[PDB]
């Protein structure tokens, strides 16, 4: 025997609060890595594209 | 030899049951179904 | 035939008897006496269903086997539809699995209701066999008494359709009395506070339905929950019912569960809650320390007692003659005086366990009245808990 | 023929029909006012209308209170559920201590259940033609089912060999018996605690809509509680709300010492282990004591029924051993004497072997005197 | 409004000068403890001063509780108050050292205001022709833009259902929400699509939000764990991260507030985390409520300690004395609940409440003001009579005579 | 094969006869007269296959061979047979009941013999790439094989020539073929023991069946109903089991209360209940009661007491401890060693005669000297030399 | 407004003392205690030097001394420290055993020197020849970053890790349980031998090196016997951290028997602790604190008000008085004045009040 209960109703209201626009991160802290040393050279690929764009504009 | 051992299951078995919606979802009810579509190579061939 | 629910010990009562001037009867919805634990019931229900106060405890007591139970079950019954009521007792919260003090604030989200007016479209009508396939909307012609409907079909409902299928706005679900189809339809629906559930985990109807979930998220279903349900109050939308609380055992309960109650009515969103006692002067458990009544002080000062008064002899027949009514074999008047000199020199629920007896006696005998023999003998065979302390004199085993 | 049942002298209650409690009858001879206070019990009970009543036994360990409760259940057969438990069967570590208790009233609890479902006898061909002795048939096949009968309710493969009649479609009425508490480990366990709101809200209403009409039937059981003096006072609050309940079926329960302290309070002590609140609400039987003579007779009806025949010295020693410190040990020295007497090779047992057997092994008493 | 048991405070009533008034906010009483609690909430305000200990030393039944809740209505939203109840920390689960350090970490929070530009979707801008290179428009109300995405945002595209009509919202950091069916799709006067039906999103393209937020460290170790924390890798990286949030100029430290409730009936082991926690230099500072006096310490069974406190918890706490008070203003306390109740009440009736408060106790009387009120509204009357009230204190019983019974 | 033997594995079974007379000089058992009587009682009771479920208790002085008396009937039960051994401090778990442990343990202790038929040709296999050539002494077939025997002889690196069977069910057996580099009916009645309870609630079989809280609710209701039908149609039967109970004692009453109304049940083994001192309260209560164990428990149990060794009893022992050790000692040893053994416990001795052994040895030599056992006496103490020399106060 | 701003007494750099081991009288740290320092000095110099193993310190003396401030000096003027309490180790999940026993293993560190070679940037390939978008160099053999580990460089790379590594040996991954505490108890073996003999060959290969730790255990008057049963083998174990006991009670009963010891311990544990006794303050001592406490949060105090805190300070608890200095400040600046005077300082004590105060007016008991 395999016998049939019928599904519990529910409401609009349950599902719709945990959530909105955007605005309740920060940044992504649990991702593991090295670069030990390389920190400068991420940080020269952030400026260089700075002056890149500034060129390919102007 | 798993044959004798293995007697007949309990009369009684149910299923699962999605609640209904009568509002605004197609998030998480297309996501849900894409979650449910992740598992259906990783427990193929589990020898039983 | 045969139904759940059967007649039991509290179900002969089918409500409460009030009135406008709250002026108490002698025989009133099957409840027979307590004129004053009456008044105080329909006070503090009065109370309840104005719905202004939050946060109160009322306490009942008085000696065991004065139907103090079965005024709380005709308050329950009397209390009305679309509102829950949660009766917990004493040992509900001990588990090894959660903690009392999250039982204990389940037992209060499963107080406080949620009344959700909202209006929806369901479609009813016989299928006719349609859908030509694939080379995939096909049509759909529906049939009626009154008028048939001939239109095509959508793309993503060919899943459902691999009779009367009754579907609703959303995806899909599973004579007939005619109408058109864009019928639309206000749901009064009772939420009992299961809005954390739904987000606090994934797959919430395996955690709605049975448990097996563990402590809930702290900071995030006290405040984040309360700040939203706020949200949906006074803007049109649904408002909050406090329901009714009903504990049971309380003067066995350990100091801890005392120490939340002191603190639980105190803030906003604390049901009004009702609770029963039956002992005097019991030690209080967790410590060795004596004290009146199983409560202390801090919890007595929160709450107000209402002690009941025993039975007397005018209102135990009274309680007979309405059980007689409620059952099928009648009685005698001598078995009936017999019946009411047992009820006055022992307990109320003993005359219930011998009238049943009698009444089987009686199918035995296969007529319709109870006879002064067959009680008789039944009350020889049967013992009583005053009746059988004499016979423990042979020092059996200790 | 399995010779292992212990308490065994039973075929049922022996009441007969004027309501006379036949002594020499159905083997258990003896305990006039328990089967004349239980003839109203099995009435209770086959009524099905009245039920969460309890019943407390009591008396002197030894008096029969098993087999009675077994005579009731092969009165009733095996149509009333009987579930048995004991006081020490309700403790686990991680199973909570309310969790035995609340499941009790739902196994005791059966429906019967009448489903008529079909058969597909196809035999070889995602569309997959069954072919019978009469024709063959196409249907539209799920692509779930991958990998002779199938089982179409909501996939045997073979059954034959020759590189099975019958008709393509069937139907047949399943007649079956199930539990609530079944029902409920069904709806937790998909193809332990129970959560209040389904195990009282839908469950009842969707048996409901079963008897609602025709298809199932309701049959109340019997809850068995033995070892209730030293039962936790946790248990005994549920159990008062269990009591105060229409939808419990009947219980009975069994009291073995006099006098205990309650686990749980461990100060006030209380007759039978129970506390006044629910001693209250009990019906009170109480057993009564044994004779010599209807001790030698359930001893002679015992024998005779086992496998032995004994002459009158050796009845008499096991009445006269049985008088003076342990019944069970005249039940205990039946068997050792009959294979003394297959030893030495005697068709009977005479007072030598059960004299010899006595003085080999030791009584409560004498072990007490030593 | 729904009004909660008591809602009388609003305020402590401080002025400049340093001085307690009579009657200010519904707290009469206590001008020492008034000045004593404006000391704290000084020390709170001036954010200079965390690791200390307030205990609230009095009879059963002063309202300190109240005084918690001033405290905390002083406060406001700013700081945050998280309340806890001695009864809290016995779990089963976890332990209670751990119960009491993540109420710690409740207590300590942050606000680092930001922004977030939102994208909101067009209907249908499904581009995939370069997969680097992602071309998709935007039509609202107040017009129709484009844009260039990278192919992620894509990657999230294709995993839900992106057909005519749909909702894109796209957040920050690659945040995809979507719906389906908007605009218009009633091509044929056909059947359902089973979608949501939603009218036009009126706004413009590019906003620009600000918002201020007040994060609490609790809920970010919740989020950071998950995909009993370990105090030498993962607490240490939030507090590194933190003071680089705050050397860098994005968030802004609050010191934390808490306020324990029967704290003496907890464990000798919670007391010897407790004050061995509160002596970092970290620590928030955690009003403690004593309920009752000199019993035995949960855990010891022969130390005798006052106030259930042991000797090495009862100091360093700062103690401050609630004392009783005098019944001649007790009256004046029922009024300050009439006002709250919106029914006024006469003058006799004024006198026989304040002569049952001042028989027994306040809180008495104070509940029996809510069923004089309703048998006024069933009786009919507008006000509250003395005989009303005088039939409530005989039909309501105490605890003293309950007792006597 | 390399196994010690014990302090209870120097004897080999029971002394039986015709008659069941208890000897002295038999099987290394010596004296005990009227426990090794019933002893000798309940092992044909056993043996006979009769009835099960009688709680015999060993009750006598600390050292009289309460636990060798039971090493005894379990040597002398016969193959086939199971015998489990378990004390009151196994059951004490935190993860499971102390009532589903009694359970498993009296479920563990009941048999059941299962008969099956299969087919076994054993021959000389010629392969042909293909086809198989049976050589046997009866004849020399040559068989064609179908579709699964095929792959069967692929899916395993098969070399021609060894001995292949091929049963009913197609299951290969690889036995010795690897040692140089019709058939009818082979009735097999293989023995299994009732521990498939979880098999039935749960699904794993492999970890579960090895080394758990399974599904009481109706789980053992429908093994013992299968059994009942199986026992009917002849198709399985049920032999029982001996389960020795060590320091019951040590036990609360609850598990007592339930071992009362768990053995009146049909499926409920012969146990043999160990209780070494007298007056001693139970673990749980505040009142006393003899043996341990209340007067519930006491009515359910019968008890047989033990009688205390003798002078050329603890000789005879002495002796065997002498045959077994490969230990030659010298006659003027014997009446040293008895007068040692008198006042102090046997085991005491049996470590003496090892550690003279041992010293003996050391010494290479073949006679124990009297000042050899001597010295090692000398060298250590007793539990009263340890109660004696500790006067000293070296602690509170 | 950083996270750690003032808290209890933790406010001197480092410890103080001398070439010759001899605190002054106005120096960093704390004034007097010339014998408990000079030990603490000793044992910290045990600790540097780090000889043997098994070396437990036990510290005393009355309530009020500031055992937290030499823990704090010591550990700040120490190397990974740990300072544990007496309840942290009292879990559910975990027991008694394994609790302490990662307590104890958390203070190990290893230094490991790892060189590695590098070859990493951005494509200009595809379909298996690399070149780079480089700078510097060409020669095979679009815009994404690949790093291949075998432009070309040899990279050298300090680690100081823990005894973690037996969290992620154990463990599938090592993204789960390196933020939480763990499982239950493990395989003793796979943490004692495996370990132990990897860690020989990495010494005997000179790739890594481990250096001991310090714990501080405070509060040890209250503690079950199973730690006392573990210290057994913990101090006699082939390796272990030094360990700080702190007992503040003389004597007191161990909880689930019945003893009459000092300190609370056994004879085992008695004879393995190095006691160190303490001094109460003097006259001089506490106003020359008082006077270093008063440059805490910048309050300047008058010329007789000195003398009335130390006299308060004396008769009550010190902490009291010093907390008094925080509660007069708040009323000073509301006062708006630059310079405290005797009646702020009296109201304070008015208003504040401490056990002494407290011990007479609770004669009610209603």
């Amino acid at each position: 025997i395999t016998p049939g209960i019928c599904f519990s109703t529910a409401s609009l209201v349950l599902r719709a609060t945990d959530v909105h626009p955007l605005q309740r991160i920060d940044m992504g802290r649990f991702d593991l890595i090295g670069l030990e040393g390389r920190v400068s050279r991420y940080e020269a690929d952030t400026f260089l594209p700075r002056h890149r764009l500034s060129r390919r504009v102007l | 030899f798993v044959m004798p051992p293995v007697e007949a299951p309990p009369p009684s078995l149910h299923a699962c049951h999605p609640p209904p919606w009568l509002a605004p979802r197609q998030a998480a009810f297309q996501e849900q179904l894409a979650s449910e579509l992740w598992p259906r190579a990783r427990p193929l061939h589990r020898i039983v | 035939v045969t139904r759940i629910e059967r007649i039991g010990a509290h179900s002969h009562i089918r409500g409460l008897g009030l009135d406008d001037a709250l002026e108490p009867r002698q025989a009133s919805q099957g409840m027979v006496g307590q004129l004053a634990a009456r008044r105080a019931a329909g006070v503090v229900l009065e109370m309840i269903r104005e719905g202004k106060i939050a946060g109160r405890a009322v306490l009942i007591a008085g000696q065991p086997g004065t139907g103090k139970t079965a005024i709380a079950m005709g308050m329950a019954q009397a209390l009305g539809p679309d509102t829950p009521f949660t009766a917990i007792a004493g040992s509900e919260i001990f588990s090894l699995e959660m903690s009392k003090t999250e039982a204990l604030t389940q037992a209060f989200r499963r107080s406080i209701g949620v009344r959700i007016k909202e209006e929806t479209e369901i479609i009813e009508g016989e299928v006719v066999e349609i859908q030509i396939d694939r080379p995939k909307v096909g049509k759909l012609t529906l049939k009626t008494t009154e008028m048939e409907t001939i239109y095509d079909l959508g793309t993503k409902m060919i899943e459902s359709l691999t009779d009367v299928i009754t579907i609703d706005k959303a995806t899909g679900k599973i004579q007939c009395p005619d109408g058109e189809l864009q019928k639309r339809k206000e749901v009064v629906h009772t939420v009992s506070l299961h809005e954390i559930d739904v987000i606090n985990s994934r797959t919430q109807g395996f955690l709605a339905l049975f448990s097996g979930d563990t402590g809930e998220i702290k900071s995030e279903v006290r405040e984040q929950i309360n700040a939203k349900v706020a949200e949906w109050r006074e803007e049109g939308k649904a408002e909050i019912i406090p329901g009714v609380l009903f504990i049971d055992e309380v003067h066995m309960l350990d100091i801890e569960s005392f120490s939340f109650l002191n603190r639980a009515l105190e803030s906003d969103m604390a049901p009004v809650l009702i609770m029963a006692t039956n002992r005097g002067i019991t030690r209080i458990r967790g410590t060795s320390y004596q004290s009146p009544h199983g409560i202390p002080i801090d919890l007595l000062d929160r709450l107000l007692i209402v002690s009941t008064t025993p039975y007397s002899e005018k209102d135990t027949k009274q309680i007979l003659r309405i059980r007689c009514e409620e059952e099928d074999v009648e009685m005698s008047e001598d078995a009936y005086t017999v019946l009411t000199r047992i009820g006055l020199e022992t307990s109320l629920r003993y005359a219930i366990q011998l009238i049943t007896a009698a009444s089987l006696v009686c199918r035995k005998r296969k007529g319709t009245e109870v006879q002064v023999d067959d009680i008789k003998r039944v009350y020889s065979l049967f013992l009583d808990e005053s009746r059988s302390t004499q016979y423990m004199k042979e020092y059996q085993d200790a | 023929t399995q010779r292992i049942a212990s308490h065994s002298h039973v075929k049922g209650l022996g009441l007969d029909e004027s309501g006379l409690a036949k002594q020499a009858a159905s083997g258990l001879v003896g305990q006039e006012n328990a089967r004349e206070a239980c003839g109203v019990i099995v009435e209770l009970i086959k009524s099905k209308k009245m039920a969460g009543r309890a019943v407390l036994l009591a008396g002197p360990p030894g008096t029969g209170k098993t087999a009675l409760a077994l005579a009731i259940a092969q009165e009733l057969g095996s149509k009333v559920p009987f579930c048995p438990m004991v006081g020490s069967e309700v403790y686990s570590t991680e199973i909570k201590k309310t969790e035995v208790l609340m499941e009790n009233f739902r196994r005791a609890i059966g429906l019967r259940i009448k489903e008529t479902k079909e058969v597909y006898e196809g035999e070889v061909t995602v569309i997959i033609g069954l072919k019978t002795a009469k024709g063959t048939k196409q249907l539209k096949l799920d692509p779930s089912i991958f990998e002779d009968v199938i089982y179409i309710e909501a996939v045997k493969r073979q059954g034959r060999c020759d590189t099975p009649k019958g008709d393509v479609h069937k139907k047949k009425e399943i007649i079956q018996d199930v539990t609530l508490h079944d029902l409920d480990v069904a709806n937790a366990r998909p193809q332990k605690t129970e959560i209040t709101d389904k195990l009282r809200g839908e469950i009842n209403k969707v048996v409901n809509k079963y008897i609602d009409q025709g298809i199932a039937e309701l049959v109340p059981g019997v809850l068995f509680v033995d070892e209730v003096h030293m039962l936790d006072i946790e248990c005994f609050t549920y159990l008062h709300r269990a009591l105060e309940s229409s939808i419990a079926p009947i219980v009975i329960f069994a009291s073995n010492r006099g006098n205990c302290v309650i686990r749980g309070t461990e100060d006030i002590t209380s007759p039978h282990g129970i506390p006044l609140d629910l001693l209250d609400r009990v019906m009170i039987i109480r057993t009564m004591l044994y004779t010599p003579q209807e001790m030698k007779q359930i001893i002679k009806i015992r024998a005779q029924t086992e496998g032995i025949n004994i002459s009158e010295e050796a009845l008499n020693h096991l009445g006269e051993i049985g008088t003076k410190t342990t019944l069970r040990y005249s039940v205990q020295l039946l068997t050792p004497a009959n294979l003394l007497a297959k030893i030495n090779g005697k068709d009977s047992i005479e007072k030598e072997h059960v004299e010899e057997i006595s003085e080999l092994f030791y009584d409560a008493k004498s072990s007490a005197k030593i």
